[PDB]
């Protein structure tokens, strides 16, 4: 078992994520497809409970051989359900979401995953800004502008061990995860953070306890520019697709 | 199941039997993310070899072996079928997928038969556990002694050899001829070292680098500018990667040439080899077994004028870049290895006394 | 006048700066084009005073560029013309200087067939199924192997010199034209010499001795063919033959900037690295088999006659 | 200093004998008198006199043999130094053709040894022996074997390229054996295996067993210091040696590294 | 067009003192060449036609040092023009006066006076005129950069600069130097103004080779207060655009203190700058000629090695050179008419022309200037500076960090002797 993929109910004001979603077919029969493809024996959903306890009947109508459903709270993020299904996870956890319509080949964050020893490996297509390395596949800083009061800081140091770092402005999160034992293990010792989405800023690489194994933890993210993934913010090239 | 990597390019006709693929594309498109047929560290293994991550040749014997001890340690033991043979059948399509993704070093040749030796004489009332405690013992063992008391026996019988106020070349990235030279440095030797080069993989800038955090004076150039230099040179270290049944010297491409023109330079040419690494297989040239890297990593950008870019249109040009050489045994000088300073003709010798013979 | 010290001056920064023309043949024309612009438009009463304008204008030639030989050797080629033109009126200023004007035009009409009738030659030395190996870039023996190709069938090792990759062109250049090309570096030449039949290279400047500097990285193909035991072709036309002796004279190799072997973007450790690149080297007579010009295939034992023929030994200095 | 009373008592008495079987002699002499073995290291710290490599040699391989019995394994082993010279020449001297021409270096026991079992077996042959002036031994090696009735010619030390192409084989005793194959002998080798290897001659050396040392030289610099001493001393590449002669067996130059791999130092 | 340059011949920033107020820093030598020849030969061997030298302060030295060189003769493809003012005294103050005379044309190219390149700028003049043709006449400036390190010893934190550029079409959009700040604060108008693709850099070394317009002479006269070149281009960035070209395999930079000093001197003679190397004799002089050895050894005429000296790495001996026995010199530059000792070392030292070394001196990583002296027994550390034959006497051990001249309040003595002050 290299891989427990886990598959978040919640959301993050066009349309409702988890039922209403219904461009051409049902929203979560494809994370379900995308497991049941390459593998995964072995699959966890976690329902959502912000529809008023609802979202479990659209849960239990995808007919997968092998289901693990659970109840849970209405305000509640995916760090937190990432809390309560910690002691039955033994190995790396790979995250998804309801809403997610990838047609994006997943081996290959996989790899970047695996190749280069990473501890995070995620997936964004073309707000947030994502600094990445002149290569493309390792990013180096991201913020947003709602918590950064001056425009953006950056600490020289990144800038003395890579001297260009490639910005990108239109890029949105795929919520496609590749989790570490120790990042839950260090989300279970430290249980303030919450909606994993603002879990990737502080990620603690550079200089400051906080990580367990210069020396330092690897975090991964591909950039994709042909497989559209599905995105909801300009709305111009998604309601104009076709979904094979 | 685990198909086959697709050829890539046109190849040699002197190299058809031998497979050349890409580093662009990789053989894990079509498999499993969770790893079940392949195990996860060895499926690790292999896109750390397969990328080029891991590229020296004691790096990958290394890792070769904590995979292994990754394998064996996620184990287990079926009802009625023994151990000694399970393991032997199930390590075999491991090794062919690590195989089929980048060709094997003849150390980690050496160590899938040392591991393939301990794992058939493993007795069949030992216990599940016991025994796994065991070969994750005797790797360790294994890679402990012949690793890094091999590196000290072999960097002490060349510091009784360099001088004082002699200059060293050397070839290629090997930690080995990297670690004798800085501890060499450290103990008091005062000498300056001529860095050799070549393309594509251009792995000479890494024991640059590590010569000049060593505090070494260090001079950098190429194989053509060995030929200029070889009249002041007087003394070359090299970094073996095989060494034969007749004597010769398996390293990367630019050993053999260097030393032929070392020889017409009077330059006494040292290899550097741990006892390990040896081979009962013998061959005479770099056509009957040899690795094929990449066809599309000798373009290079001189200006922006690159001429090797669309070399596939072109139906009479061939790419070619060779990682493996022999060197004729009258070539080389020392062996330098664990047990002393013997010659060239001694490696089936140090074969024998070390195959429990 | 102006425009003469003009031209002098832009050829002479033009030597300083890089290689200006690309081409040696067309770095040859425009020497002899400037030899016969200063001869036209000039005034002397002795032939011996054309002499010593010649020289005093030659040596601000040779150190602008000591690495090009041809302008020098083609002046002293010049300079020995003239002195047997005023030996032949000696045993004189319009039919000295009519005489020299049909001499030189005889040298442009002698060296522009040059590699015509090296490629007119060329197919008494190639057979079918051939593997030749060569290194660098040079128009004579592309020209050699192209020619040779139109009615035999064989293959050719492009071995690229390597401080910058220049023989990629010719590589492409012959691909183009269907030689069945092979590409690798400098570090497969022993590695794939034991399959090599012939060595066909080219030269920059061939030597009093018969020795020759040629593209760097030669000297060792030149030693693994000795080992090997294959015939050396050297495809030389005669206008890089100098008597300038190997070990007489300083500034025999030309350095040139070191990013093309390690670049600016390395760190720390260019300070305390000696980084040199010879775009040179030299290559001793004895490693050599054949040379082949217009007029001949000749030995390395033969060119001591050709330069007794081409050359006077009062201006070996020059 | 004993010890080397001793050792020139055992030495002088007869010229005839080596000087490294006098100093296992003293050694085992020491071991007659634990307090035996601590007198044989004191005296093989004290007996820094002869700058031979064999005496070094076969002081460390028998300070190597020996470790009650070491007594008896010092005997045993002088025993086999000692009938090692008949088994030299009984292994080497098959090798000599009739009306070939001998080509001797300067003076040793082993070279004669052979000379006299090769006229032992009615063969006639000429030898032309190298003056090798530092001082005047190659006349001693021609006087020795005049009186052996051998036909001998006294050759001029610059000589040895001159007379190559008439002399077939060169037969050569070494007095000291790197583990390679290569020999460590006086200052003349070197030139007579060069000028042998461009003519074609097999170069044979016939050395005992005591004599291999493990040293690798590399250049003519890379011998010790102290064995140099217008050096005595040079180096002759293992390339350059056709076959050894030893007491086990005619063995090729990649034979003596077995040997000294099997004995480990 | 003809390709036209302004050649600002004084760098207004106080840095070289008191080692500028004996001569003015263009003609500093770095190895026996002064530094405004090596700007006349880039200029000649870029493709320019006319350059404008404004020489200020020591304006007279600069002309009588000029005047006799290569580039005033009319034999020259680049001859050049020398205005003189003692009014201004800034870089805005050169240009609005370029701007005042009408001058330039079109598209010259700013340079100082003190510039080590070897740039061919001509592909950044075509992709400049490209962009002038396309987006008519709004492209005002193309900061020309080389691909760097960040931990180069070259570029040094007064000169270590990083920006924020359009990763496609080349223009900078942002600048600011990178003294003193740990944290650096990028405004978020940069990324609205430009979204094709924003990278940043800090891999680039600034050349100060910037080529720019006749419009950039009408901004310096629109605003009386642009001193100087980087608050022209904040200035212009915090409110017309301007571009970026990159150089990656040819070398530029100027001198801006003593480590740059010594760090692209070091670059000279380790051949970084080719083909300005000195012994191909690019300023057309009699005594600067140079014979190459290996290892980057170049010797002069006449200079007689004494028995037992030691020439290992990247020396250089001037014309007429001194030396005695048992010398040990490596990564130095002597320069004519010097006379060295016995038994004394040099590392990574410079010494100019006239200078005396006595016996068992042991200088390290020093400038000896012009008309020098030390006697026996003195031990230099590394930084230590001395200018205008200034005495050192015997048995006195210098600190790390002493600059010593003739003039008392800019140096830690004065133009006593060294011995007893």
């Amino acid at each position: 078992m290299e891989f427990q993929a886990v598959v978040m109910a919640v959301g993050g004001s066009s349309i409702p994520k988890p039922l209403l979603p219904v461009g051409n077919k049902p929203l979560i029969w494809y994370p379900l497809n995308l497991l049941e493809r390459v593998g995964f024996e072995e699959v966890i959903v976690v329902t959502t409970r912000d529809v008023q306890k609802a979202l479990c009947a659209e849960f239990k109508m995808k007919m997968k051989p092998d289901i693990v459903c659970i109840p849970d709270d209405a305000d509640m993020g995916t760090a937190d359900s990432l809390r309560y299904i910690y002691p039955k996870l033994k190995t790396d956890v790979l995250v998804l979401s309801c809403d997610l319509i990838t047609d994006v080949a997943l081996h290959e964050v996989v790899d970047l995953f695996r190749a280069y020893d990473a501890s995070l490996a995620m997936l964004m297509r073309k707000r947030d800004f994502i600094g990445v390395d002149s290569t493309g596949k390792r990013l180096l800083f991201m913020a947003n502008e709602a918590d950064l009061d001056e425009e953006l800081v950056i600490k020289g140091s990144i800038l003395q061990k890579h001297p260009r770092i490639r910005f990108h402005t239109g890029l949105v999160d795929a919520h496609l995860y590749c989790l570490k034992k120790y990042i839950v293990d260090f989300l279970m010792e430290n249980g303030s953070i919450t909606s994993i989405r603002s879990e990737l800023i502080p990620y603690l690489v550079r200089k400051q306890s906080a990580s367990s194994q210069l020396k330092s933890l690897d975090i991964y993210s591909f950039i994709t520019l042909n497989l559209a993934p599905y995105d909801a913010c300009w709305n111009a090239c998604r309601g104009d697709r076709w979904e094979d | 199941q685990v198909p086959t990597r697709k050829d890539y390019g046109s190849k040699v006709s002197l190299f058809s039997h031998l497979p050349q693929y890409s580093r662009q594309n990789s053989l894990t498109q079509f498999m499993s993310i969770p790893s079940s047929v392949i195990h996860p560290a060895m499926v690790r293994l292999g896109l750390q070899y397969s990328q080029g991550l891991v590229s020296g040749s004691n790096a990958r014997c290394i890792a070769l072996l904590r995979a292994l001890q990754q394998v064996i340690q996620d184990y287990t033991t079926p009802p009625n079928e023994e151990l000694s043979r399970d393991l032997v059948n199930k390590l075999k399509p491991y090794m062919s997928f690590l195989t089929q993704c980048r060709p094997l070093s003849a150390s980690m040749h050496n160590a899938i038969k040392f591991l393939n030796k301990e794992i058939t004489s493993v007795g069949s009332s030992k216990r599940e556990e016991e025994a796994k405690s065991e070969l994750r013992a005797a790797i360790d063992r294994y890679v402990q002694e012949k690793i890094v008391l091999a590196a000290q026996a072999i960097s002490r019988f060349a510091y009784q050899k360099i001088s004082n106020g002699d200059v060293i070349l050397v070839y290629g990235c090997s930690s080995l001829v990297s670690r004798i030279l800085q501890e060499a440095w450290t103990e008091g030797r005062r000498f300056r070292v001529v860095v050799v080069d070549s393309r594509p993989w251009l792995e000479g800038r890494h024991t640059l680098r590590s010569l000049v955090h060593a505090g070494v004076p260090a001079s950098y150039l190429l194989i053509p500018a060995a030929s200029y230099v070889l009249p002041e040179v007087s003394k070359v270290l090299l970094g073996a990667h095989a060494l034969l049944a007749n004597g010769s010297v398996m390293s990367r491409v630019g050993t053999a040439q260097l030393a032929l023109v070392a020889r017409a330079h009077n330059v006494p040419v040292l290899v550097c080899c741990e006892t390990y690494k040896f081979c009962e297989r013998v061959q005479t040239d770099a056509f009957v077994s040899n690795e094929l890297d990449d066809p599309d990593d000798l373009q290079c950008k001189r200006g922006e004028h690159v001429a090797l870019a669309n070399w596939q249109n072109h139906a009479s040009l061939r790419l070619l870049n060779l990682v493996y050489d022999v060197t004729p045994p009258e070539l080389v000088d020392l062996v330098i290895t664990e047990l002393g300073m013997i010659p060239c003709s001694s490696v089936p010798v140090v074969l024998r006394v070390k195959s429990s013979d | 006048g102006s425009e003469l010290s003009e031209r002098i001056e832009s050829f002479v920064e033009t030597l300083k700066r890089g290689g200006g023309p690309r081409s040696s043949e067309e770095m040859a024309r425009e020497t002899l084009g400037l030899l016969r612009q200063i001869i036209t438009d000039h005034r002397w009463s002795n032939a011996g005073e054309l002499m010593e304008l010649i020289r005093r204008e030659g040596r601000r030639m040779t150190a602008a560029q000591p690495s090009e030989t041809t302008v020098g050797n083609m002046v002293r080629r010049v300079l020995k013309i003239i002195r047997e033109e005023y030996g032949r009126l000696h045993g004189h200023y319009a039919q000295l200087q009519s005489n020299i004007i049909e001499a030189i035009n005889e040298l442009l009409v002698e060296l522009e067939g040059t590699m015509e009738n090296i490629a007119a030659q060329a197919l008494e030395h190639i057979h079918s199924n051939e593997v030749i190996m060569t290194i660098g870039f040079s128009r004579t023996v592309e020209a050699f192997l192209k020619e040779a190709a139109r009615k035999r069938k064989f293959h050719v090792i492009v071995a690229e010199c390597a401080p910058f990759c220049q023989g990629h062109e010719m590589a492409v250049n012959l691909s183009k034209a269907g030689i069945e090309t092979t590409v690798m570096t400098d570090a497969a030449i022993f590695a794939v010499m034991s399959r090599v039949n012939k060595v066909i290279i080219g030269t920059k400047t061939i030597l009093a001795n018969g020795a020759l500097r040629a593209v760097t990285g030669t000297h060792t193909l030149a030693l693994a063919a000795k080992h090997h035991s294959t015939p050396l072709i050297v495809c030389a036309p005669m206008f890089k033959l100098s008597p300038q002796f190997p070990n007489e004279e300083d500034s025999f190799h030309k350095f040139v900037a070191p990013e093309e072997v390690l670049p600016f973007t390395e760190g720390d450790i260019l300070e305390k690295v000696s980084v040199h690149c010879p775009v040179f080297d030299y290559v001793p007579p004895e490693l050599i088999t054949l040379f082949i010009s217009n007029i001949g295939g000749n030995a390395p034992s033969y060119i001591y006659r050709l330069m007794s023929e081409l050359y006077h030994p009062d201006d070996h200095v020059l | 200093k004993e010890l080397i009373e001793y050792f020139k008592s055992q030495m002088k008495e007869d010229p005839d004998m080596a000087s490294a079987v006098a100093a296992i002699r003293t050694l085992l002499e020491f071991l007659k008198r634990g307090l035996r073995a601590n007198l044989t290291s004191a005296i093989e710290t004290l007996c820094g006199v002869d700058s031979s490599v064999a005496v070094s040699s076969g002081g460390e391989l028998f300070l190597r043999f020996i470790s009650k019995i070491m007594i008896e394994r010092g005997e045993l082993f002088l025993r086999r130094i000692s009938l090692s010279r008949n088994k030299i020449a009984d292994l080497c001297h098959t090798f000599i053709k009739d009306g070939a021409t001998i080509l001797t270096h300067a003076y040793s026991r082993v070279v004669l040894r052979v000379l006299e079992a090769a006229v032992a077996a009615k063969k006639r042959f000429s030898v032309y022996v190298t003056e090798s002036q530092p001082d005047l031994s190659g006349k001693k090696m021609a006087k020795a074997l005049c009186h052996l009735n051998v036909p001998v010619t006294v050759v001029l030390d610059a000589a040895v390229g001159y007379i190559m192409e008439k002399a077939d084989l060169v037969i050569v005793g070494a007095e000291g054996v790197v583990e390679n194959g290569g020999i460590i002998n006086k200052i003349g080798t070197n030139q007579m295996a060069v000028c042998a290897k461009a003519q074609n001659k097999p170069f044979y050396v016939v050395a005992e067993s005591f004599k291999f040392v493990r040293l690798f030289p590399l250049n003519q610099q890379d011998v010790p210091d102290k064995f140099k001493y217008h050096p005595w001393v040079d180096y002759t590449a293992p390339s350059l040696i056709t076959l050894l002669f030893t007491d086990l067996g005619v063995l090729t130059p990649s034979a003596v590294s077995d040997e000294l791999i099997k004995l480990y130092l | 067009p003809p390709l036209q340059a302004v050649l600002v011949a004084d760098s207004f920033d106080r840095r070289f003192f008191p080692i500028s107020k004996d001569q003015p820093r263009v003609l500093l030598p770095l190895a026996n060449v002064a530094l405004i020849d090596y700007t006349l030969e880039f200029l000649t061997a870029t493709g320019v036609q006319e350059t404008f030298v404004f020489c200020c302060w020591k304006a007279a030295q600069i002309k009588e040092h000029l005047l006799k060189s290569k580039w005033c003769r009319p034999t020259s493809l680049n001859v050049v023009r020398i205005i003189t003012s003692e009014l201004y005294r800034s870089l805005g103050d050169v240009l609005r006066d370029v701007d005042a005379k009408a001058l330039v044309r079109s598209d010259f190219l700013l340079v100082y006076g003190d510039v080590i390149s070897n740039i061919n700028i001509t592909r950044a003049l075509e992709e400049h005129r490209l962009r002038r043709k396309l987006e008519k006449n709004v492209s005002v400036m193309t900061m020309i950069f080389k691909e760097s390190s960040p931990s180069h010893p070259t570029r040094c934190h007064e000169d270590n600069v990083v920006v924020a550029v359009d990763s496609t079409t080349n223009r900078v959009l942002h600048f600011q130097k990178t003294q003193g700040l740990r944290r650096f604060a990028f405004p978020l108008s940069l990324f609205q103004g430009s979204s094709d693709g924003v990278e940043v850099r800090y891999d680039l070394l600034d050349c100060h080779i910037s080529i720019c317009s006749p419009q950039v002479a009408q901004l310096f006269t629109d605003n009386f207060d642009y001193q100087t070149r980087d608050d022209f281009v904040r200035g212009l960035l915090v409110n017309n655009q301007i571009h970026m070209h990159v150089t990656a395999k040819e070398y530029g930079a100027r001198v801006s203190n003593l480590h740059m000093y010594s760090a692209v001197c070091a670059d000279v003679i380790r051949r970084w700058v080719y083909p300005l190397t000195p012994e191909a004799n690019f300023t057309d002089s009699t005594t600067q000629s140079c014979t190459h050895s290996r290892h980057n050894i170049y010797r002069g005429p006449e200079v007689s090695l004494g028995h037992g000296s030691i020439l290992e790495e990247n020396v250089l001996l001037g014309s007429g050179t001194v030396i005695g026995s048992n010398c040990f010199i490596t990564n130095s530059v002597i320069g004519p008419g010097c006379h060295i000792g016995d038994n004394v070392v040099l590392d990574q030292t410079y010494l100019w022309q006239g200078v005396r070394v006595a016996a068992g001196a042991q200088i390290h990583q020093s400038l000896l200037c012009d008309n020098a002296e030390v006697k026996e027994r003195v031990t230099l550390k590394p930084r230590s500076v001395l200018t205008s034959q200034v005495v050192v006497g015997p048995n006195i051990t210098l600190p790390e960090g002493s600059v010593i001249s003739l003039h008392p309040p800019d140096a830690e003595e004065d133009e006593d002797d060294g011995e007893f002050s």
